[PDB]
């Protein structure tokens, strides 16, 4: 099915003719359009108040990337390199070998935040729950390299806001 | 004393500098498009005093907002270079500040910074409009922490 | 598709490329302004356009 | 599932700029028809194929 | 104890004019669901100051393909010339009194177009051409039609002067008897002070910033200061043709406050206006003008004559 | 019991989408009746 | 919603429309941040038995083109033509 | 257009290049109490074209 | 109504504890509605709710005037708010960490820290593997 | 002398201000900052060559036009004259052939813009 979005014939009786003659000398369809724009005068403007007041967000939300740790305070990450794997821009640098004990950790772990599209492939990829994206938006910098994130900045992300982190993964990982 | 003076008449002008930013209509792409979110009721840049103008003449502010290419550098340039001083340059998102995921493209500028100097890079693809807010409002600061007439005075 | 796991060609079809190389047939006859309505009615976007 | 919703093709008669944007501005109001739809005819059931 | 009366005007006219574009940005910022300047000073009363300031220590530029001399005077004769549509206005006294008050102030609206026309010229730029050639445009649409229309309403006040317009109106408002007149002039003062829907010399979406897209800094702020200067200037002159105030000789304070909310309220329908409608193309302005309203002013300047005859009212010489 | 986002029992409540611009005001005889009357008040 | 009853009516009237019964602001009727734990559901090859991968193998049942020419009677169409279409009861003119 | 990347980033976590629909169908299902939203955002959008 | 609408701004005065504290808010935050206390953080920061106001600005925060030796009197950024109202404060939940306290782990910062992007312990990037290749050291003695 | 006092006060004010914008900020001047403006590519061709003009037959009535309204002005004192039966003739005579010219370059299709 369709429809006609203009196709009209208007009516000739005297009355439709001196409605619109009305129309076109008293500007009526123009006095019409400024009423509107008052009634918004008159309206509460939807600005928040930025920073006192933020924006509403999900447990979703994709920022920041953190590497995190067990309850015992071990990472989680076991340099699996699917993250690497996965990562559509090529962000995602490491290194690894075996620790002074046996385990399987990395020694080099970087993010390049100006390579990242933050798509969170990488948090999906994950097996183990180690590198996430954290709900921080607000981290802009004077500097380039200071988005260059090596293994000891993620880690600080995820010392810094694990506690978050953690409720965040607690209200969405049964939609995973 | 002088000290004293110069020192008052810095936050005179700092203040007069971060509390009148006109960024130049100038958007690239993608992040572009949450700039004019940030325009938007909701956050309404206008209200600190932010007002795009067309004009690189009559702009404080260059938001590189979106993909820089080669084909469109030297205009970039052009236009940063025909702004009067003080000008300040905020990169937004990935693309701008290092290439992000056309960083491997022939076609593709490696970051804004190779091309001009940047004062606040703005981390995303796309920032959040408030993260654009948020990087904003951290140029106002760093205007604040300017220093050129105590600079001037010791000189 | 080349059977692996990575596409062999990926040609994008935008519809506004077609549209905007229309622009010019279009624009006959009208002035610098009616451009500007003549590019908004296209609804252009350079990301598909030059993608 | 485009062929489960009702919905009207908008359709100009003059091919300008004012025929065009009575055309978009309709087919939004078309795309809340389609979308009212959509809410009372969400199925249960999983979102991806169960095909690992 | 004159040159202190120039100056109770000119600084005013100035401060006036800096808390136009508060008042505006916030307005429209209200229309449009938001809020605009609130942040810097208390409800964004400090925001023109900054703006001032910043503007003022901006580097100006002069562009290498300039005309150096029309380049830096036509800014100045821009601010100039809106200063001095001020002095013939009564509210209730004016500083000027003149004999020719509203032939006075033909001359120097035409006047301020050069501003304009040498501005763009100078700039030696194409977008900048652009721009004047619509102010030459836009100027030939409008002041034939303007100027008549002043006519027919002084069939009624019966001079040239602006304190009489005052007199003849003791009784009534002459929207009144000429509210047809009242439209068509209204709209004519917004092409006149190039304002939208005929914000077209300027004309951003299309010219990026029109006659003024090569100036900056202090030059630029004089056209900015210029432009409100004529906005206010300009609805006061509508208050004192269309909606005459009452003048109590012993208490004139009374005529300057409800002569200056009527002015206000006038002032703020351009902004409400600018809020409300898209853009002119400027052939569809000039065609407005010479088919719409040149040939009913025309009318209606027949009538306007004819009618003090025939109804035996025409006004005193004096 | 699965429990997923699913809409009410009997389905959502209408949604309006037609074009709805109420007429208003007075005809063309009425205006321009008004405005000749002022006119010819204002004359006298 | 904490707007007076005068400015209600003002802003009503200018409009030509009830605003207040479709605010554009959004306040209670919004749901809730914190929701209940889902419990979503299986897909239909959730079972232990008569679930055999080769008997639901979309993949491998693609076939290479069937040629149909190489270069190694009535006239057709590519398909029937299409059937012309008919205007909306909904509302046939805008 | 603000509360309609709301729905995205409750989808997906990303107002804009939301990375949701995938081949084989979605990443993740509706969280719980967005189609009532949807519906809530729906229920009053009409008017805003009427005034556009 | 208008008198009542006079009484709700005349309320707010007091609300804030006099004049002293109604301009300080309206100096430092620009507004001056009044909310119910929802609790403070350790650095100061006060949380404030009113679900009356429409979605987005039923909640807010007042920062601290000091935080980390920092004079935030005048200079506030949103990095002030640490993760557990973070949360909050962004209606990613509906629960106060008052009410829903976070899990406490023995590695979680206990001090907050803002965007230090800037300054003297801004982060400085560099590689975290060592070196790869091993020179050859000739001997310390002479022999030839 | 008041009305050129005030004159000169105005320009003299304007002036003043455009002398500290020149001479109050720091600049720095190069090549590329105060060249032509044109999008960010070098304009094609000088600004000063010909524009053409498709009002040019508006503007040149505009001439004759204007004319009329320096003949019309006097009006409001040619209403005081006891002759009152010609001048309103004269009046309405010059009134109409402005309205017959504009009426004559009108359907002759003056208003309209070359192409
Ligand atoms: C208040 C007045 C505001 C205007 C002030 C003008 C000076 C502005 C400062 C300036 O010129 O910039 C630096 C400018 C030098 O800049 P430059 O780029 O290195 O030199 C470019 C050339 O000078 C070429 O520069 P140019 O292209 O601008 O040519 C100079 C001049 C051309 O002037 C001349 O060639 C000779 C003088 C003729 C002008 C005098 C009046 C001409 C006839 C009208 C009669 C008026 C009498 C009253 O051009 C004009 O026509 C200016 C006329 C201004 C008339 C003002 C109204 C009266 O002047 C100096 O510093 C010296
Ligand atoms: C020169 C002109 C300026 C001088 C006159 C100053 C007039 C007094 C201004 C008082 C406004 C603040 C009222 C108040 O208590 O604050 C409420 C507010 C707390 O109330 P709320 O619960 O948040 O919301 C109030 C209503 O529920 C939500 O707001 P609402 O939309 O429901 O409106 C409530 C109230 C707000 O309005 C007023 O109270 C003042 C009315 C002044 C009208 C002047 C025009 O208006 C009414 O109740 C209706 C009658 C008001 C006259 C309406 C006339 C409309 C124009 C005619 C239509 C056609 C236009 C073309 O407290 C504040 O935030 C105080 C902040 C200070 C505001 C600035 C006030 C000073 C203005 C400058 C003074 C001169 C310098
Ligand atoms: C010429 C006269 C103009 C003088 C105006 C001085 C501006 C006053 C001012 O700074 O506003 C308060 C401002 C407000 O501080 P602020 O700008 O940092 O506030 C940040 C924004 N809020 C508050 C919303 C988080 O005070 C200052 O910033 C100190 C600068 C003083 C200016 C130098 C005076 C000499
Ligand atoms: C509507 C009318 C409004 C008019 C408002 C007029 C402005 C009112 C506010 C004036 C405040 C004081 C103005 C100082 C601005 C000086 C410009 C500047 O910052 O230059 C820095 C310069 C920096 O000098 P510098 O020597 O240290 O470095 C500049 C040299 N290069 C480029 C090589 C680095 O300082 C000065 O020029 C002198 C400052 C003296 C202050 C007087
Ligand atoms: C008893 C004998 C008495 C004799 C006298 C009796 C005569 C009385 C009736 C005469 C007619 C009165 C109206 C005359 C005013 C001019 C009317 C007019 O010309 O408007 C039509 C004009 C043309 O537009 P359009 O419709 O596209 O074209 C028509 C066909 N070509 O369209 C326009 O002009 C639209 C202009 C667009 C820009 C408008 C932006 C502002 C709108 C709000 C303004 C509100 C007016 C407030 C006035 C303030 C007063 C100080
Ligand atoms: C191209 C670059 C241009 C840049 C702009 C430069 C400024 C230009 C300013 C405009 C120049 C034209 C000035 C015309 C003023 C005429 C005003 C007027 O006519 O009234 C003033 C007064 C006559 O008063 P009136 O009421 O008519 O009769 C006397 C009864 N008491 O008469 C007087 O008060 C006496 C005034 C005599 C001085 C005239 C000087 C004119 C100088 C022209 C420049
Ligand atoms: C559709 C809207 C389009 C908007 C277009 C813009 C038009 C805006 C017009 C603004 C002016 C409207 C009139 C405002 C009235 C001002 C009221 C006032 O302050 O004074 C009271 C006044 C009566 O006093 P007065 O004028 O002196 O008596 C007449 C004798 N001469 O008044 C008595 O009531
Ligand atoms: C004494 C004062 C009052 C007298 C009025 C004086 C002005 C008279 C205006 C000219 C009237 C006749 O001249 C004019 O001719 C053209 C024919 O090309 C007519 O018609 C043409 O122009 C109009 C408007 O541009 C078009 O909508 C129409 O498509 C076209 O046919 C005009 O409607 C008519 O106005
Ligand atoms: C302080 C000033 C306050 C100003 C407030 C402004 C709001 C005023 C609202 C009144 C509405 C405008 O005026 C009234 O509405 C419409 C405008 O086209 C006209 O009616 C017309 O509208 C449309 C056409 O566009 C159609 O319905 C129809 O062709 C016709 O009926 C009425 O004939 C007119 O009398
Ligand atoms: S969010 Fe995407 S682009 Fe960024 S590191 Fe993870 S996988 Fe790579
Ligand atoms: S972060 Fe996760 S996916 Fe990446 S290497 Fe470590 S364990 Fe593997
Ligand atoms: S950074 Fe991301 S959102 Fe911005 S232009 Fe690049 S791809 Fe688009």
């Amino acid at each position: 099915t369709y429809k006609y979005v203009n196709l009209r014939e208007p009516s000739m009786d005297m009355k439709s003719v001196t409605d619109r003659a009305a129309q076109t000398l008293l500007w009526t369809e123009l006095i019409r359009g400024l009423g509107m724009t008052l009634s918004y005068l008159f309206r509460e403007p939807a600005t928040i108040n930025y920073p006192f007041e933020k924006g509403p967000l999900s447990p979703r939300f994709r920022g920041e990337h953190a590497l995190r740790r067990y309850p015992s305070g071990e990472e989680r990450c076991i340099a699996c390199k699917l993250c690497e794997a996965v990562c559509p821009a090529q962000a995602i640098t490491i290194e690894a070998e075996p620790r002074a004990d046996g385990s399987r950790r990395t020694t080099r772990y970087d993010i390049d935040m100006t390579k990242c599209i933050y798509c969170g492939f990488c948090q999906e990829a994950c097996p183990v729950d180690a590198i996430v994206e954290g709900p921080n938006f607000e981290f802009s910098t004077e500097t380039h390299e200071e988005l260059l994130y090596n293994k000891e900045k993620l880690l600080n992300n995820g010392d810094k806001w694990e506690a978050e982190i953690a409720a965040n993964i607690q209200a969405d990982y049964l939609y995973r | 004393r002088g000290e004293y003076v110069v020192a008052k008449l810095d936050d005179l002008i700092n203040w007069a500098r971060r509390s009148s930013l006109w960024p130049m209509t100038f958007g690239l792409a993608c992040c572009a498009v949450e700039m004019m979110h940030m325009a938007a009721p909701r956050y309404d840049m206008d209200r600190f005093g932010v007002v795009f103008r067309a004009s690189p003449r009559q702009s404080d502010v260059m938001i590189v907002a979106g993909t820089l290419t080669n084909k469109m550098a030297p205009a970039l340039r052009k236009v940063y270079d025909q702004m009067p001083e003080p000008r300040y340059v905020v990169s937004m998102g990935s693309c701008a500040n290092g290439g992000g995921y056309y960083h491997y493209s022939y076609s593709v500028v490696r970051g804004c910074d190779r091309i001009v100097p940047v004062d606040i890079y703005v981390p995303g693809c796309p920032p959040t409009a408030e993260a654009l807010l948020y990087g904003i409002l951290q140029l106002q600061k760093k205007i604040k922490r300017e220093k050129r007439l105590r600079i001037w005075y010791r000189r | 598709s080349d059977g692996s796991s990575r596409p062999y060609r990926c040609k994008i079809k935008a519809p506004g490329f077609a549209h905007l190389a229309g622009l010019d047939k279009m624009s006959k006859g009208h002035m610098l302004a009616d451009v500007v309505a003549i590019i908004g009615t296209q609804d252009i976007v350079f990301g598909e356009v030059d993608r | 599932v485009y062929d489960q919703v009702e919905f009207d093709v908008p359709i100009g008669s003059r091919g300008d700029c004012y025929d065009r944007y009575l055309c978009r501005v309709e087919e939004m109001r078309q795309s809340i028809r389609i979308i009212s739809q959509c809410l009372n005819k969400m199925p249960p059931g999983e979102i991806k194929v169960d095909d690992a | 104890m004159f040159m202190i009366n120039i100056l109770m005007l000119i600084i005013p006219i100035l401060l006036a004019v800096a808390f136009l574009t508060l008042v505006e940005r916030k307005v429209l910022g209200y229309m449009q669901l938001r809020k605009g300047p609130n942040v810097v000073g208390p409800y964004g009363l400090l925001q023109p100051i900054a703006d001032a300031i910043k503007l003022f220590i901006k580097e100006p530029l002069r562009p290498a393909t300039s005309s150096a001399s029309m380049f830096i005077l036509a800014p100045i004769m821009a601010l100039g010339l809106a200063l001095t549509m001020w002095i013939p206005l009564p509210m209730p006294y004016p500083l000027i009194n003149m004999n020719l008050g509203v032939l006075f102030m033909l001359a120097m609206s035409s006047l301020a177009v050069y501003s304009i026309l040498w501005s763009g010229w100078a700039s030696n730029s194409k977008y900048a051409l652009i721009g004047a050639l619509r102010a030459v445009a836009q100027t030939i649409s409008y002041e034939v039609t303007l100027a008549i229309i002043l006519l027919s309403v002084l069939l009624m006040s019966g001079s040239f002067t602006l304190s009489t317009l005052i007199t003849t109106q003791e009784q009534m408002w002459l929207i009144l008897p000429a509210w047809p007149l009242a439209m068509m002039w209204f709209i004519s003062t917004l092409a006149e002070t190039n304002r939208a829907p005929f914000d077209l010399t300027e004309g951003e979406s299309e010219l990026v910033s029109g006659f003024n897209v090569e100036y900056a800094a202090g030059p630029f702020a004089l056209f900015f200061m210029a432009e409100y200067a004529n906005i206010i200037m300009m609805n006061i002159f509508t208050a004192i043709l269309f909606l005459g105030t009452s003048h109590n000789p012993h208490m004139p304070e009374l005529y300057t406050i409800n002569f200056t909310i009527k002015s206000l309220l006038l002032t703020m329908s351009f902004l409400w206006i600018r809020a409300s409608y898209p853009r002119f193309r400027y052939d569809q302005l000039m065609h407005l003008l010479w088919k719409n309203f040149l040939p009913l002013t025309l009318a209606l300047c027949m009538w306007h004559v004819s009618l003090p005859i025939l109804t035996s009212g025409i006004p005193p010489q004096t | 019991k699965v429990k997923q986002d699913m809409p009410p029992v009997g389905g959502y409540g209408p949604i309006d989408y037609k074009r709805n611009l109420p007429r208003r005001g007075l005809s063309g005889y009425s205006m321009f009746a008004v405005g000749i009357g002022a006119l010819l008040f204002g004359y006298w | 919603a904490s707007a007076t009853r005068f400015i209600q009516w003002l802003r009503n009237w200018a409009s030509g429309r009830d605003l207040q019964a479709k605010l554009q602001l959004r306040y209670q009727e919004i749901s809730k941040r914190t929701q209940p734990p889902p419990k979503l559901p299986v897909g239909p090859s959730h079972k232990l038995s008569n679930n055999y991968y080769c008997t639901r193998d979309g993949r491998r049942e693609a076939m290479p083109p069937s040629i149909v020419m190489s270069s190694q009677k009535k006239a057709v169409s590519p398909a029937p033509p299409i059937k012309r279409w008919e205007l909306s009861q909904d509302e046939p003119y805008l | 257009r603000e509360k309609m990347f709301e729905f995205y980033e409750r989808v997906s976590g990303a107002r804009m290049h939301a990375a949701y629909v995938r081949p084989g169908g979605v990443h993740q299902d509706l969280p719980l109490g967005l189609m009532d939203d949807i519906y809530e955002f729906s229920k009053n959008f009409s008017l805003r074209i009427d005034e556009l | 109504e208008l008198l009542q609408v006079l009484k709700r701004g005349l309320q707010q005065v007091s609300g804030h504890g006099g004049l002293r504290g109604y301009l300080r808010v309206l100096f430092r935050a620009n507004d001056v509605r009044v909310g119910t206390l929802v609790g403070e953080d350790k650095y100061g920061n006060k949380y404030y709710e009113d679900n009356k106001q429409f979605f987005g600005r039923h909640r807010w925060v007042i920062y601290t005037t000091e935080m980390n030796g920092k004079n935030t009197f005048w200079d506030v950024d949103g990095s002030m708010v640490p993760p557990e109202w973070h949360r909050w404060l962004h209606c990613m939940t509906d629960d106060p960490p008052t009410v829903k306290p976070p899990t406490a782990r023995k590695f979680i910062w206990t001090n907050h820290k803002f965007n230090l992007s800037g300054t003297p312990q801004q982060y400085v990037p560099y590689s975290t593997t060592r070196k790869k290749i091993q020179e050859w050291v000739p001997p310390s003695t002479p022999y030839k | 002398m008041n009305l050129m006092l005030a004159l000169l006060t105005n320009f003299t004010l304007a002036t003043l201000l455009v002398i500290i914008a020149f001479w109050l900020p720091q600049l720095n001047v190069y090549s590329e900052k105060t060249s032509p403006y044109e999008c960010g590519f070098d304009p094609m061709g000088s600004a000063r060559l010909p524009f053409s003009m498709k009002f040019f037959l508006v503007a040149i009535t505009f001439l004759l036009f204007d004319l009329e309204i320096a003949l019309l002005l006097p009006l409001p004192w040619a209403s005081q004259t006891a002759n009152l039966n010609t001048m309103l003739t004269m009046a309405l005579f010059l009134i109409i052939l402005l309205a017959v010219s504009l009426a004559y370059e009108w359907t002759q299709k003056g208003l309209e813009w070359t192409e």
